[PDB]
RNA sequence: ACACCAACGGCGAAAGCACUCUGCUGGGCCGACACUGACACUGAGAGACGAAAGCUAGGGGAGCGAAUGGGAUUAGAUACCCCAGUAGUCCUAGCCGUAAACGAUGGAUACUAGGCGCUGUGCGUAUCGACCCGUGCAGUGUUGUAGCUAACGCGUUAAGUAUCCC
């Protein structure tokens, strides 16, 4: 299941974030966040590399 | 009373080198790991 | 004089390079004191057993005047000055109730100054 | 009995001791403001049971409200087998320290 | 769990204790050790080692320990005067 | 041994109090015997109790 | 600042991290096929973090303590020793981006004796419950075959055999 890994990265990174920015000095989950980041974009560029139209409606979703 | 002295002896149980330990200074584990190594192997 | 009871702590500063034979009563009001400087020689000398014998014994000579029984010694510290005074005040001999220790065991509280490199 | 709940939110217990002087308003004042946490928390508040008065090691430092007087031996030894949301825990840490018949107040967290 | 003996001897210059120890609910075996001539510790280094095995009681090392005490102590006074 | 089935707690001080001494200090794990696992455990049990005053800090030195 | 606990121990990518408790949150490890189907490795330039000392701004300042000052040793002593002792040490917000930042060993995969260990989980035995034995893996350590090495040594966590990338 491709789309429930982009989805949650995207969901990951949204409570990570409301997290990490009113935090502002955590530099261990940094890391986490750019890892996530990092692995969502090889997916994003995998799906992307596959398709056209269903990676059209990946970006639209989100 | 005798002469005999348990103090001393119970002494070494927590001994007061713990104090001749804490006259000088804080320093880092060269030398902890040599008197913690010669500790380590003096209780083994 | 003092409140006339003849039970009463002693304390023993032994120090690295000094002794102190205090003696006080319950509440912590000194009878008397003597040191190593106290009796007489003064200098690499005092801190020695010899030194803590006769501090301890001109210490607690003075105490005839009340003549304590029940005697409990509080010693604090390193040195060689420990063993010649419990051998002293139990040459005195009076009822020698319970020796202890009351040092300074830090827990972590400040840095110890330099290692003296000599 | 008790992992029913918790699917939604967690699990304390806290140790509070006390004075050892009064017996009137100690069972009930604070169990008032343990209805205070129940409208903070609200869930299987149960078993908030009481443990005998016993000499404790050493203690000092009362802090009464414009007091600062009483040293202690004893102490009642609440603990609390709560059970609340992981949201308003600290406004308990400051419930159980500001108040007098409650002092050294550590909870936890048991699994 | 057996139970145990200190072994002292008394030469003049020097005091050996000698501590054999038992088995706990674990099959242990113990020696005697017997500590020594220099003035190296013969009651911290005996009632470490006890502590250290937890496999003795508190009765058991407690009364070993006494006994331990108490040739030490014999063994002070004679050292300091002479007993023999 | 003495594991005993129910965990450690600071509330046990049966278990608790044999692993310290009477002078007051946390004896380590060759000596007390245990798994690191319990080691660390009622390290920090112990240690807890420690706040609540069950146990002392320092115990006075005695003698006869 | 956090004694005993402290262990040839655990975690982190490294630097680092230990009084306890709570909250948020990273990362690891293990199992079942539960899912996708090569999405993998490395990484120029780039970006982040990065002990200590240093600097800007504001707090704070017990101990320790460069500089400094006095005493001593000394032919002399700007030094070792001792007594005072300022910046600094701590914290907030930054800058600096160097260290023997060391495992003096870039990363990744596959394969190649063992012994003795430790940590985490998994299975079976044993009891039916803690053990306890073997093990399946992952990680950490110590001796060590083969092979390599100028030698010392390293040796399944290679400095072995090969492949890739800087």
């Amino acid at each position: 299941s491709v789309e429930f890994q982009v989805f949650c990265f995207t969901n990951k990174i949204r409570r990570l974030t409301l997290h990490l920015e009113l935090h502002k000095k955590d530099y261990s989950s940094q890391r986490g966040l750019r890892k996530t980041l990092g692995k969502r974009q090889r997916l994003l560029a995998y799906l992307l590399k596959i398709n056209g139209v269903r990676y059209k409606e990946l970006i639209s979703k989100l | 009373n005798e002469e005999r002295l348990l103090n001393r002896f119970r002494r070494e149980v927590m001994r007061a080198g713990v104090i001749q330990e804490c006259k000088r200074r804080r320093y880092f584990e060269n030398k902890q790991e040599e008197k913690k190594r010669k500790h380590r192997e003096a209780a083994k | 004089s003092a409140r006339k009871i003849p039970k009463g702590v002693i304390h023993v500063q032994a120090s690295f390079n000094n002794t102190i034979v205090t003696v006080t009563d319950v509440r912590g009001r000194v009878v008397s004191w003597a040191s190593a400087g106290t009796c007489g020689f003064r200098g690499t000398k005092r801190g020695t057993p010899f030194a803590a014998q006769t501090a301890a014994g001109n210490a607690i000579r003075t105490v005839v005047e009340q003549g304590m029984q029940r005697a409990e010694v509080m010693i604090k510290g390193p040195g060689l000055g420990r063993d010649a005074a419990l051998r002293a005040i139990r040459r005195s001999g009076i009822l020698l109730s319970f020796v202890r220790d009351v040092t300074p065991m830090p827990h972590n509280g400040c840095r110890p100054p330099k290692k003296r490199r000599v | 009995p008790e992992p029913q709940c918790p699917p939604g939110l967690r699990q304390y217990e806290t140790m509070a001791v006390l004075r050892p002087d009064m017996t009137e308003d100690e069972r009930l004042t604070l169990t008032q403001k343990y209805e205070e946490l129940l409208v903070a928390g609200g869930a299987m508040y149960v078993e908030v049971f009481n443990r005998g008065v016993i000499p404790l090691a050493y203690s000092i430092k009362r802090k009464n409200k414009a007091g600062e007087t009483n040293n202690y031996l004893d102490g009642i030894y609440l603990l609390f087998t709560y059970f609340t949301k992981p949201e308003s825990i600290s406004p308990l840490e400051a419930a159980l320290v500001t108040d007098d018949d409650v002092i050294r107040s550590s909870s936890f967290k048991i699994r | 769990k057996p139970r145990l003996v200190l072994k002292f001897i008394w030469m003049e210059k020097n005091i050996g204790l000698a501590l054999d120890q038992t088995i706990p609910g674990h099959g242990t075996v113990p020696l005697s050790p017997y500590y020594f001539w220099p003035r190296k510790d013969a009651w911290e280094e005996l009632k470490v080692l006890l502590e250290n095995k937890p496999w003795i009681s508190q009765k058991q090392m407690i009364i070993l320990l006494n006994q331990a005490t108490d040739i030490i102590n014999l063994w002070q006074q004679s050292g300091g005067n002479l007993a023999s | 041994p003495i594991q005993s089935g129910d965990r450690i707690d600071y509330r046990n001080m049966s278990l608790i109090s044999r692993f310290i001494s009477e002078q007051g200090k946390i004896l380590s794990r060759r000596v007390n015997r245990l798994t690191l696992k319990q080691q660390r455990l009622i390290t920090s049990a112990i240690k807890q109790a420690r706040i609540l005053s069950l146990l002392p800090f320092l115990n006075n030195e005695k003698q006869f």
